[PDB]
């Protein structure tokens, strides 16, 4: 199969390294802390979107909002995006 | 011919003391990042860097197995190759433990 | 304790041959392995920091590889504690590629058999292979 | 078709967490005693009995490798099969360490 | 850290299937494996002492083995920490023998793939194989 | 065989069919009679005065006296040791000259 062809010839490659982080601009924590404990969220790689209490991850691009008391940034981040590089520890940029 | 000195001659397998650290299970494909190296090597160095001075080799390579198995999943626009995983393969025929420190 | 772990005192730490094959002859049909250099680089740093005598090689042919191994297998590793060989190339079950074709890992490996490289007998010989061993893909399974 | 939800689901290789403890290296024969069991199993149990409660599995099986490699050599009246050795083969795809205690 | 070693607390320690094949059909051409029982015995004691639920099987056919594995792969290992399977039979590169013929280890193994036996996912699956993987002999080296 | 399948290899046949087996278990110990340490001790009835080594140390290393000079033998491997020099520890000498001996290695003898 064309598919089998592409594989045997080693043309198939994981391009995650060109898709993530979804937002290079919010790569840095400081850049994050720029635009819910700020110092905490930013530390979980989440940056504010300007709407309600809705933040987004620079890595996966996931969105979190409507934070309830007791919600620790980082814990929520991986609960909803357990496959996120930042969450996983996979290299970024 | 030969002599009955079988009990006075000591040998070890010619195939012993070899360790093959494979990046993927037998029969499987092995992934590479578009341009950022390979999943396996990437993890290998990482784990070697952190634990070379405090863990036995098998355990280090077992760390690599988890790293590759846990932190990696492919991304392709072709469904056929998207969201694929990988498990490295440790093939040890070593007789002793190996510490780099 | 006695025979618990390999002796790593020996003067030298050992050789770390890194075979980095990036481009292949059109005759092989194999595509390039862009990004392979980042590995070759990273490994070099990693093992140097481990006090290994690193030696990089690039785009060798099956012959060159066989030859390279044969030669290295004939050096005198007496004062060396171990041996490491890292292969980066295309491959399938039991095969690795030289820029011009496949080679049996076994053929590369045999040069260091306990009886063909006495200088390394009883010492750990490590081979690290970053290559495909077929075309199967792990679809994975979900984790709670 | 797929959605931007990859990052919302975690997976592990279906081939991960497997450990194959082979008695002999690939391509090789595996020895049995005329009637006293096999070299490998004999050593496996021995090492499991002594270390199950104080060593990680890889290390235990590395003990077995040394035991089989060190304490065994065949005996046959046919020179073709006499004085032969054997090295077991550990094939781990485990992601964590395994302690039986 | 946290979680860098398998969890072995679970109620049960797990199953330890021991397949002991001693006699083979004349149709296979394979000779008996006398002395195999000492192994089957020793393993049983060994793993019982380890708190495993041991289950011995003897002279099964390739079908019986495939069937046995398939069934066991469908039990509910939820409260079990691991799984162990010990094969004692003839064999060669990637093959093990049932009293009536060869079977691919892979076929036996696949029944427990992380996606075919959810009950064991994330848990260590150990396969111990006492069988030949070819006819090469190690001549050994002095020292 | 050689007549029936001239081009094939008997050796490979015997192996594939699993007929090849290690018979060490029927060759060792070389001397069942000297299996026990007591039986061994009972052999030094006339150990020479000059010696450097007493029966118990020799018997404990699995060696039993042969009745000649200071020449002893191992019940397991059948190896012979003699002309013991001061400082010679039975056991250490035993494995130095017979590192492949079952008793020396810890390989099961018979029971
Ligand atoms: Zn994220
Ligand atoms: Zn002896």
């Amino acid at each position: 199969t064309h598919a089998d062809y592409l594989l045997r010839t080693g043309q198939v490659v994981d391009i995650s390294d060109t898709i993530y982080p979804r937002n290079p601009a919010m790569y840095s924590e400081e850049a994050r802390l720029k635009s819910l404990t700020p110092r905490e969220l930013a530390s979980a790689g989440l940056y504010y979107t300007g709407i309600g209490d809705q933040v987004q991850c620079f890595a996966c691009g996931g969105k979190l909002k409507n934070w309830e008391p007791g919600d620790r940034a980082w814990s929520e981040h991986r609960r909803h995006f357990p496959n996120c590089f930042f969450v996983l520890g996979r290299n970024l940029n | 011919s030969g002599v009955d000195d079988d009990m006075a001659c000591h040998k070890i397998p010619v195939e012993a003391d070899f360790l093959y650290a494979y990046s993927t299970a037998p029969g499987y494909y092995s992934w590479r990042n578009s341009k950022d190296g390979s999943w396996f090597i990437q993890s290998l160095c990482a784990m070697l860097k952190q634990y070379a001075d405090k863990l036995e080799f098998m355990h280090i390579l077992t760390r690599v197995n988890r790293k590759v198995a846990t932190e990696f999943e492919s991304f392709s626009f072709d469904a056929t190759f998207h969201a694929k995983k990988q498990i490295p393969c440790i093939v040890s025929m070593l007789t002793k433990e190996l510490y780099f420190y | 304790s006695l025979d618990n772990s390999y002796k790593m005192d020996y003067p030298e730490m050992g050789l770390c041959i890194i075979i980095n094959n990036k481009n292949f002859h059109k005759s092989t049909g194999m595509t390039s392995r862009s990004g392979t250099d980042v590995d070759a680089a990273n490994l070099r740093e990693t093992f140097r920091n481990l006090k290994y005598e690193v030696r990089n090689k690039n785009d060798l042919t099956r012959e060159e590889i066989v030859e390279l191994m044969r030669d290295v297998s004939k050096e005198d590793h007496s004062k060396r504690s171990s041996f490491v060989c890292v292969l980066l190339s295309h491959g399938e079950e039991g095969i690795i590629f030289g820029t011009n074709g496949p080679v049996d890992l076994k053929k590369i490996t045999n040069f260091f058999r306990g009886d063909r490289c006495r200088s390394l007998t009883g010492k750990p010989k490590l081979f690290i292979i970053q290559a495909a061993r077929g075309t199967e893909l792990d679809c994975g399974i979900e984790t709670d």
